């Protein structure tokens, strides 16, 4: 039993225009049907929408002028409430109009306050006020008289005024203390003059000073004028702001009541109108498995409505291609958008991802199998999955973040599995760990096997700790020994099994993905597809290639030291069982008879092409003629299916190469990092020491999560990735479909 | 989960619908036909019987 996509099911509904308002309302609430197009010829003013949409879209543009003014007021608007409510009433129509007028209000409000801000901040220069001097900004007052004494120099007395305190000046808004030297006139050329040249200077000229005390009497008239303004302007601020405060409280709802019924609109317009009846009648592909659930959901939306139309859901068979969906959950969607992001599986298509689940962070973990930075990968997977709920109740405008928290289930688990592989690695920052369990040689022992005083030698020599001497042996409990770690020759030691193990695991998992196939063919009840394809196409892989891993574990258990002088050489025999070389000598075989064996398998493996390759198409030929089908063509599918699979076979195991290349570049990485930095670190003075060790430490940390933690982790996360795209995933994950989009109602964050 | 036979009823359902939109429809077309009937018949009935009291 597989994970499938799930069935739906393409109906056409018939339901009354009233009932039609209430279904589609709580249909797409519900969320799992969606309709197709019936006209595309028909624009919305042609599915008549078009009132229904300019309509929101106003309502859209005050709400968004409306919203401005509130965050430009920093009012505390929540938009927590409302959720189920989905009203859907035709009175919103007015009542939308009703919130434009409230917005139009503050247009208002701003209009007149702006006016009456201009009033104050020129009605202040009067109470500044009480030869006319002006105020000044006293930004170039310097010039200000020295310009005006060059338009007939002392020609008038200099008035000078200042201001101190002032209000901010109305053209900058800026308040700054005045001090200004001011020419006046008695002559009407000269005061032309002067006034031209004090005009084009940023000067206000704006009273007309008198002697009278009418004028006193004047600007305390004013003054008393002044202060009613700003009596007005406190309560047009009081109105804005309840007016505002108002706003954002209905807002909030209003966001949703509009953006939901455009919606349910649009989908109006995603409709066929009928001719004979005032009903509207949709293909609608709904999942079998909701099939009740929607059911009762016509039933509830067509009973809230006074016309009580049955509201039926009428199924039908169409060949039309379904979409292909898949469920998922808050853990396995982002393991399914990973598959997804390389294509749509077809449909009733075998999902690769309840497995890729597991084997995607297993191949990581073999790529990045580092101990630390596992823990440090887990951690971080750890933060974003406790802060999910403030990571998601925000704003995250940044995608990288974004990207790698929608993945952050997935991250959780490649480090979990990195730590598992680290371990047996015994790497963590090019470091063993040593349970004191590490038996692989006894020193002591070495000593006794004639080696005495080799340290005295050895100063300028290391000496390889010989194999089979009688004392040394004996596999280490869990993973690799901690003595390789300190080892001059780890670089074949360590590369070796790394390189082996890369094969061993991808060749099986190629067997895997093949396996899977049969699955899908005995579904669609392809029978051509297993005896000429499943059958021969498998044991051409295993054959080859699974041969292949049986000789890797037969000679580490078949040959010891004893014989590592003209130890069969596994590659050298792989080679030569292909190309049927089987010379006298050179070559020492793993076992009598193994020439036979490899004839026989090349034979069948070459065999087994014919198979795959011309009985299919010759069948279908006789079928033909039997029955009574494109001969051509079907040989050229069939043909092209074979050399593809036959050479990408070879071409894929050597592909899984990427775990050993990974693996080694990392190990690389970490020795020479740790070695060339944080060694560095350390130094024979106490203090000194610890104190470099301080800002060394810094600097390591900063280079392993630059390099390593992020970079390798990345390049092994993507070519892990692309090994269940290319080689995996082509075995049995083939063909197209359509995404599945049902009717949702997806903008909750927002 | 549910029949063909209730697909069916639905149908007979909004051919219900037809037939009551049927009749009020033709009830409001028979009464302003007698509207208009009594309309032009007092018109003219008016008309008439008023020159013939002249006459006399």
């Amino acid at each position: 039993e597989l994970f499938r996509s799930e069935e739906m099911t393409l109906a056409q509904l018939f339901l009354q225009s009233e009932a039609a308002y209430c279904c589609v309302s709580e249909l797409e609430e519900l969320g799992k049907v969606q309709f197709r197009d019936l006209n595309p010829d028909v624009n919305v003013f042609q599915r008549k929408f078009v009132n229904e949409v300019r309509r929101c879209e106003e309502m859209d543009r005050k709400l968004r002028f409306v919203e401005k003014e509130i965050r430009k007021a920093n009012i505390p608007i929540m938009d927590t409430g409302e959720n189920p409510e989905v009203p859907f009433p035709r009175d919103m129509i007015d009542l939308e109009a009703n919130f434009e007028k409230i917005e139009n209000e503050l247009k208002e409000i701003n209009t007149n306050q702006e006016a009456l801000k201009r009033n104050f901040l020129e009605l202040t220069e009067l109470k500044f006020i009480l030869f006319v001097a002006g105020v000044i900004n006293r930004e170039r007052i310097p010039t200000f008289e020295r310009m005006l004494w060059r338009v007939c120099r002392g020609n008038v007395f200099l008035r000078q005024a200042e201001i101190e305190n002032p209000l901010e000046d109305p053209v900058t808004g800026d308040y700054v203390h005045k001090s200004v030297f001011i020419i006046f006139f008695q002559g009407d050329q000269l005061k032309n003059r002067v006034k031209k040249i004090c005009e084009g200077f940023r000067a206000s000229l704006y009273p007309c000073p008198e002697t009278p005390q009418e004028r006193k009497e004047m600007a305390s008239g004013v003054n008393t004028r002044i202060d009613d303004l700003q009596m007005v302007l406190n309560q047009t601020e009081d109105h804005r702001q309840r007016v505002l405060q108002a706003a954002a409280k209905n807002i909030r709802v209003w966001f949703i009541k509009v953006r939901k019924m455009k919606a349910i609109y649009h989908t109006l317009n995603l409709c066929n109108i009928d001719v004979t009846q005032k009903c509207l009648i949709a293909e609608v592909w709904c999942p079998v498995t909701d099939l009740d659930s929607i059911q009762f959901a016509l039933r509830r939306g067509t009973e809230h409505s006074g016309s009580t139309v049955p509201s039926i859901l009428n199924r039908m068979q169409t060949n039309q291609t379904p979409p292909t969906y898949n469920k998922t959950n808050k853990f396995t969607h982002g393991f399914q958008n990973i598959v997804d992001a390389y294509g749509i599986g077809t449909y009733r298509e075998i999902n690769p991802a309840p497995y890729t689940v597991i084997t995607f962070p297993f191949l990581f973990a073999v790529m990045f199998g580092d101990f630390g930075h596992g823990i440090l990968m887990t951690l971080f997977a750890v933060w974003m999955v406790l802060r999910e709920s403030r990571i998601l109740s925000q704003k995250n405008e940044n995608e990288m973040f974004s990207m790698v928290f929608s993945g952050r289930y997935i991250i959780l688990l490649m480090g979990l599995f990195s730590i598992y592989t680290g371990l047996i690695y015994n790497d963590c920052f090019s470091k063993s760990l040593n349970i004191f369990g590490s038996s692989w040689s006894v020193r002591p022992m070495f000593t006794i096997g004639n080696w005495t005083e080799e340290t005295l030698l050895g100063s300028s020599v290391l000496q390889l700790n010989p194999a089979i001497p009688g004392v040394f042996g004996g596999p280490y409990p869990f993973g690799i020994d901690p003595i390789w770690n300190i080892a001059t020759n780890k670089l074949t030691f360590l590369n070796s099994f790394k390189m082996k193990m890369s094969v061993i695991l991808g060749i099986i998992h190629m067997l895997f993905g093949v396996s899977l196939s049969l699955f899908n063919h005995i579904y669609f009840k392809k029978p051509l597809n297993i005896y000429f394809g499943f059958i021969p196409e498998i044991i051409f892989m295993s054959s080859l290639f699974g041969y292949l891993v049986i000789l890797i574990f037969y000679k580490w258990t078949a040959y010891d030291a004893h014989s590592s002088r003209n130890a069969p050489s596994l590659l050298i025999h792989f080679i030569n069982m292909f190309l049927f070389s089987y010379p006298e000598s050179g070559n020492a075989m793993l076992y009598s008879g193994q020439k036979g064996i490899q004839c026989f398998l090349i034979v069948v493996a070459m065999l087994c092409v014919p198979w795959m390759l011309l009985f299919k198409p010759l069948i279908l030929r006789h079928q033909y003629l039997r029955k009574k089908f494109d001969f051509g063509d079907t040989m050229v599918h069939q043909a092209i299916h074979t050399i593809e699979y036959c050479l990408g076979c070879i071409s894929n195991t050597a592909s899984y190469l990427r775990l050993w290349a990974l693996s080694l570049a990392h190990a690389q990485l970490s020795e020479v990092l740790w070695t060339m930095v944080i060694h560095i670190g350390l130094h024979v003075r106490s203090l000194a020491g610890g104190l470099g060790l301080f800002f060394i430490f810094a600097a390591f940390a900063t280079l392993t999560v630059a390099i390593l933690l992020i970079m390798e982790g990345l390049s092994a996360f993507l070519h892990a990735l692309r090994l269940h795209w290319v080689e995996f995933q082509n075995k049995f994950y083939t063909g197209t479909g359509f995404k599945f989009l049902p009717f949702s109602f997806e903008h909750i964050r927002e | 989960a549910l029949s063909d036979a209730d697909v069916q009823k639905q149908i007979k359902h909004m051919m219900a619908f037809i037939e009551q939109e049927a009749n009020e429809k033709a009830e409001e077309i028979d009464a302003k036909a007698e509207e208009e009937f009594n309309i032009e018949k007092g018109r003219l009935v008016q008309t008439q019987r008023l020159k013939i009291m002249e006459y006399y």
